[PDB]
RNA sequence: UUAUAUACAACCUCAACUCAUAUGGGACUACCCCCUGAAUUUAAGCAUAUUAAUUAGGGGAGGAAAAGAAACUAACAAGGAUUUUCUUAGUAGCGGCGAGCGAAAAGAAAACAGUUCAGCACUAAGUCACUUUGUCUAUAUGGCAAAUGUGAGAUGCAGUGUA
RNA sequence: ACUCCAUCUAAAACUAAAUAUAACCAUGAGACCGAUAGUAAACAAGUACCGUGAGGGAAAGUUGAAAAGAACUCUGAAUAG
RNA sequence: UGGUAUGCGUAGAAGUGUUUGGCGUAAGCCUGCAUGGAGCUGCCAUUGGUACAGAUCUUGGUGGAUAGUAGCAAAUAAUCGAAUGAGAGCCUUGGAGGACUGAAGUGGAGAAGGGUUUCGUGUGAACAGUGGUUGAUCACGAGUUAGUCGGUCCUAAGUUCAAGGCGAAAGCGAAAAUUUUCAAGUAAAACAUAAUUU
RNA sequence: UGCUUGGACUACAUAUGGUUGAGGGUUGUA
RNA sequence: AACUCUAAGCGGUGGAUCACUCGGCUCAUGGGUCGAUGAAGAACGCAGCAAACUGUGCGUCAUCGUGUGAACUGCAGGACACAUGAACAUCGACAUUUUGAACGCAUAUCGCAGUCCAUGCUG
């Protein structure tokens, strides 16, 4: 749920603005938390996906869909060839996993026009530069 | 009176010679450097101390293997050996 | 360099020879799939490439 | 101290080594910018401390 | 310098030639051959090597003093040169640096290695002169 | 022109805060802890030793003008107009007190010309011997600081020929000191006016 | 490999001390008063010294010089006179 | 087999290996992907706002990163992944509608490139990792061949084929 | 809400180029600065030095073409003259 | 900085000292003379990190105070005097002699600390707010030997952290401490091998 | 064997293969 | 007289000014090359004479191979091995300490084990 900000319980040293503690919430889905924790551990298997089986009360139950980049099976069979690239390590923390993508929420057109252009921090930079063109 | 007195029983070593970094910065009491996080995985490398940084970087130390490596690289890392087109013989 | 041809010979023949006669390189390069399972092509891949290959031609006046 | 732990005899004996005067031989190189050994810690001028 | 590999730059050309690597150091400490030795080679210049006589252009000897070179000292970009030396105030006779772009090479070593360089500066010699 | 901008971290390294007043030294931002004799010692100032600029050069600083597109050409058409005119040319210098005419045309034989030495035996004979002599003499050691810049110095820039058609004229003439080539397309108006001043 | 074993009896021993003081030693108390390395254990000093000049050790004592180097007194057995064995190695 | 009555063969699930074989961690950190997250300041004060989805903190990659063949853009005589630049635009619009903030589509260009599972009746698991030995030959975690030897796999994999 | 139309096909996966680059390596320029300047550092510079520590962190370039760096004599313990 | 005076220049540039001569209301300019040693300037356009007395300005240097005024004064404090040297109240030192701390020491040891400071030899400038031949200085050498003393080992207060977890991660201003038998184990064998033990 | 020296090994998380195992999970032979 | 004031010449003091600069700064261009095959960084010991910088690891200021072809240099041991090679580059073969992710466990201890192989002594 809730990620109650980690304050001293000394008010937080400011505007009033940013004084809630506990109706504050990840911008990141518990999809993606039972990803990044399992990443850590299994550092050395590439993460694809999750997918839920079941809820109650304290906990979600999710599996999680593992690849060995490393055993010759999976360089071996070509439509999965491309995941031994090292462009796919730790995916969780990049959402480039399922779980991931959605928090970072890149979805083409409109209701994402800001954050489609640049995925989501781009977008911010291309904006705010100052194009100066040499033949001002 | 602790004045100059109080410099007067400062003689226990809070820091000792880093393990990591001998910059006599670890903390007997915390078992932690200051600086150089002391085994705990990380160095303490903050982007605030863009000077701490500059310290501990690449080009302080002579940087024995992966100065190697580029050579190597431009080499288009070959196991073997080039040897000798022409004579060149060694007698006496 | 006379053991080390040695050990460079028994081993040859010899699939997992020791460490450091290994091709030190890089630690990515050598994880980074070999010739043969990067060209690798799906049987449809195949099929699709076997009648169609982009072949040389030309445009125009 | 006054006993002192292996660790710290090693490097207070290599800044024994250190405290040596410039063999004056080496001042006379072709751009030797080296007059002196300059670094010559003399251990009531300059510690080591902390 | 038409070619984009390419230093007119001031300060660069200065570290290239100060801090030259021996290698590059004989290049520069060339000299080039006496007015005779370039009708029987066909060769503009020689790197120093030890037994080669020399008569220096300039300084205060101007035209003579044959003598033969004891060792090109490269880190001090000097030649020195027996038979030519310095009055110190302490009766010291110390050689004159000689640097070897005032000089004419009299008397060339052959070895096989310098035999074959001059042979190499034989055959360029024709192609510039056909362009 | 090519940009040049003071390090933007330059006098902002130093961790300075500015003691106030009772402390009995001026306002100024001063260098902290002990015993460097940086410290503490006059930092972040335009005012001070090792302490930035105000304004600091920075790389955003205009370096061109984009030029109407009827303007410069006019200013073009007005050089080439100036090259012929002999009171002109003579104004700018160009030793040309004895040259066969004005406006100054010479067969296309020009144009075929490999070498150097046959080029210079062309231009002497068809006047230029002066005005080439103005050149090489003229090269001096600059004056500046521009020196180290690679800005050696100035020297005489004597004749502007022009062809069509490039038969090998142009690597002939690239060596003679001072002497330039163009083609009949791009007429530059550096070429044909340098220092704005109208009369090669 | 396998890498060859890094103490033999010559690294262990880098020198003899040949001091003032040490030649005194010799003479009068029958050790000889070696330069050793930081790795020598006491009984590689003794091993060494047997193996390189036959002789018969007794007893070894060793210090650390400030040097940061090790001196080993190699007390020697009374069939082995000292003197003649020190400038057997030649050094008076 | 199952009441404490043994023995064997399986499945599931969880342990034990200095087991055979591998992998992750840490750094660098200009650029970049995320998480996380201020205030000074501005408003001549000040709280929403602004500063700002910014500094600081921390994890993770590459030569670029990420993104990527549209649950798009439109309303047309439609266009047709993504990225960036030119534009729209200091505008639609937001905002104690105060201070201040603000993008995309069409249009123009740079460069361009497309696709595949899984789910249908392959219907004689067509598939795969390993272990040994034949051969080959890098200085292979390699390929060829044999044991049709273990093991994975119908609690599902080949393969047509991806709207 | 009702009644339609147009438009795609989500909650899965792979994918160059254009696009970024204050670091790193290999390079080229400057109407850049010229030793209180310029980077903190042109130099045994992240050094010397301070601080318990995090950190703070300098000052300081130049004989001459060649050392030919003043032999020798004299005064002075000598440095020096 | 572009152009130019076919500018000046090691036969002396620039720089700079200057009761040289002169010009301009001035900003400022030129020249002479001396010094100098390696490069430089006028004019027309072109760009600025563009002109200083100050900012309790910055940084470096230097005066008057003041070749000496504060002072170098607490623990009386020497002193005869032999030796040596360039010089000697101390510091070099004997002999001698006045005293001091007055064994709860200004002594004789060690820890905490120091880091070559210990010690010999050489011994000059700098240092010993004085001298200083001498020193904890400066230069050159040597020296710290252990089965039995400490460290080691052991635990304490307390800590480092593998957990089920929680956290944005790192890590947990955390003692979490859950984790098949996470447990200690046999000079032991028959049927869960057979005793105990978290 | 005792005494002594040298080299190579002995972290953790985790996948796969290896074999030992295990549970009144559950099936079957008796 | 002396001193003081004022000016000038000369000598000090002091390092401004000038001119130089193997450096700095900023923009552009090519490339992608750390790590459990044990990194970056740290410590430690190393030159004939070194104490640092720099270089290197116990083979320690460096070794193979390769290129070039006679230095290094302050003084020298050396210089020889210049024709098989100096010395510098290349550096593709090796070495690459004690550490550090740091890996038996620890670390105001270079402290203390276990295991295999192996050596000497005693038997």
């Amino acid at each position: 749920g809730g990620r109650k900000r980690p304050v001293p319980k000394g008010c937080t040293y400011g505007k009033p603005k940013s004084h809630g503690v506990n109706q504050l919430k990840p911008y990141r889905g518990l999809q993606s938390i039972a990803e990044e924790r399992v990443g850590r551990r299994l550092g050395g298997l590439r993460v694809l996906n999750s997918y839920w089986i079941a809820q109650d009360a304290s906990y979600k139950y999710f599996e999680v869909i593992l690849i060995d980049t490393h055993h010759s099976a999976i360089r071996r069979d070509p439509k999965i060839n491309w995941i031994c690239k090292h462009v796919h390590k730790h995916r969780e923390l990049r959402g480039l996993t399922s779980a991931g993508k959605s928090s970072r929420g890149i979805g083409k057109g409109y209701r994402y026009s800001q954050t489609i252009g640049g995925s989501r921090r781009a977008a911010w930079k291309r904006k705010n530069r100052e194009h100066m063109h040499r033949k001002r | 009176t602790k004045g100059t007195s109080s410099f007067g029983k400062r003689h226990n070593k809070t820091h000792t010679l880093c393990r990591r970094c001998g910059r006599s910065s670890y903390h007997i009491q915390k078992s932690t450097c200051a600086q150089c996080g002391y085994p705990a995985a990380k160095l303490r490398s903050y982007n605030w101390s863009v000077k701490a940084k500059r310290r501990k970087t690449t080009g302080t130390g002579r940087m024995q293997h992966l100065k190697v490596v580029r050579r190597r690289f431009r080499n288009g890392f070959r196991e073997g050996t080039q040897a000798k087109p022409k004579k060149a013989v060694a007698s006496k | 360099q006379k053991q080390k041809e040695n050990l460079r010979k028994v081993f040859k023949n010899k699939k997992y020879k020791p460490l450091d006669l290994r091709k030190k390189k890089t630690r990515a390069i050598r994880k980074a799939l070999s010739p043969r399972d990067a060209n690798r092509k799906t049987l449809k891949e195949i099929r699709k490439r076997s009648v169609f290959p982009q072949r040389k031609f030309a445009v125009k006046a | 101290a006054a006993h002192k732990s292996f660790r710290i005899k090693q490097k207070l004996a290599k800044k024994l080594k250190q405290n040596r005067s410039v063999p004056q031989w080496v001042r006379l190189r072709t751009g030797n910018t080296i007059r002196y050994n300059a670094k010559r810690r003399h251990w009531r001028r300059t510690k080591l401390k902390l | 310098k038409q070619n984009p590999f390419v230093s007119s730059s001031r300060r660069k050309n200065r570290k290239r030639h100060f801090q030259a690597p021996s290698h590059i150091r004989r290049r520069l400490m060339s000299a080039p051959l006496s007015k005779e030795l370039r009708q029987k080679y066909n060769v503009r210049s020689m790197p120093i090597r030890r037994d080669d006589e020399v008569q220096v252009i300039r300084g205060h000897f101007k035209g003579n003093q044959v003598g033969k070179v004891v060792q090109a000292y490269r880190k001090k970009f000097v030649v020195y040169v027996e038979k030519i030396q310095r009055e110190n105030a302490n009766g010291t006779n110390v050689y004159v640096g000689i640097h070897p772009s005032k000089v004419l090479i009299v008397k060339l070593k052959l070895d096989k290695d310098r035999k074959a360089i001059l042979e190499r500066r034989g055959k360029g010699r024709l192609a510039a002169l056909g362009k | 022109r090519q940009a040049y901008a003071v390090s933007e971290l330059a006098g902002h390294q130093t961790s300075a805060e500015s003691w106030g007043t009772g402390r009995a030294v001026a306002r100024i931002p001063r260098v902290r802890g002990g015993g460097t004799h940086r410290s503490g010692q006059g930092a972040f100032g335009n005012m001070c030793r090792g302490g930035r600029m105000f304004a600091p050069t920075k790389t955003f600083r205009r370096w061109h003008r984009k030029v109407n597109v009827n303007q410069r050409r006019y200013a073009l058409v007005s050089a080439i107009a100036a090259s012929g005119v002999p009171a002109l040319v003579q104004s700018k210098g160009h030793v040309i007190d004895g040259v066969s005419e004005f406006p100054l045309v010479v067969s296309d034989e020009v144009q075929k010309v490999q070498k150097t030495k046959q080029a210079v035996i062309f231009l002497r004979r068809l006047k230029i011997w002066a005005d080439i002599q103005k050149v090489y003499k003229s090269q001096r050691f600059r004056a500046g600081r521009g020196t180290m810049r690679d800005r050696r110095r100035i020297a005489r820039r004597g004749p502007l020929v022009v062809y069509d058609k490039d038969e090998g004229l142009r690597k002939a003439f690239r060596n003679i000191p001072g002497i330039e080539t163009i083609n009949v397309d791009k007429l530059n108006l550096l070429k044909l006016a340098p220092g704005g001043h109208v009369g090669r | 490999v396998p890498t060859r074993n890094r103490m033999d009896a010559y690294n262990i021993i880098k020198y003899p001390l040949t001091t003032e003081a040490a030649m005194k030693k010799i003479e009068d108390n029958n050790t000889l008063v070696f330069l050793t390395h930081l790795r020598a254990n006491k009984n590689h000093v003794r091993a060494a010294v047997r193996k390189l000049y036959d002789i018969k050790v007794a007893k070894v004592n060793v210090l650390i010089r400030p040097d940061g180097q090790k001196k080993a007194y190699v007390r020697l057995a009374r069939d082995y006179d000292a003197l003649d064995i020190a400038n057997k190695i030649g050094i008076i």
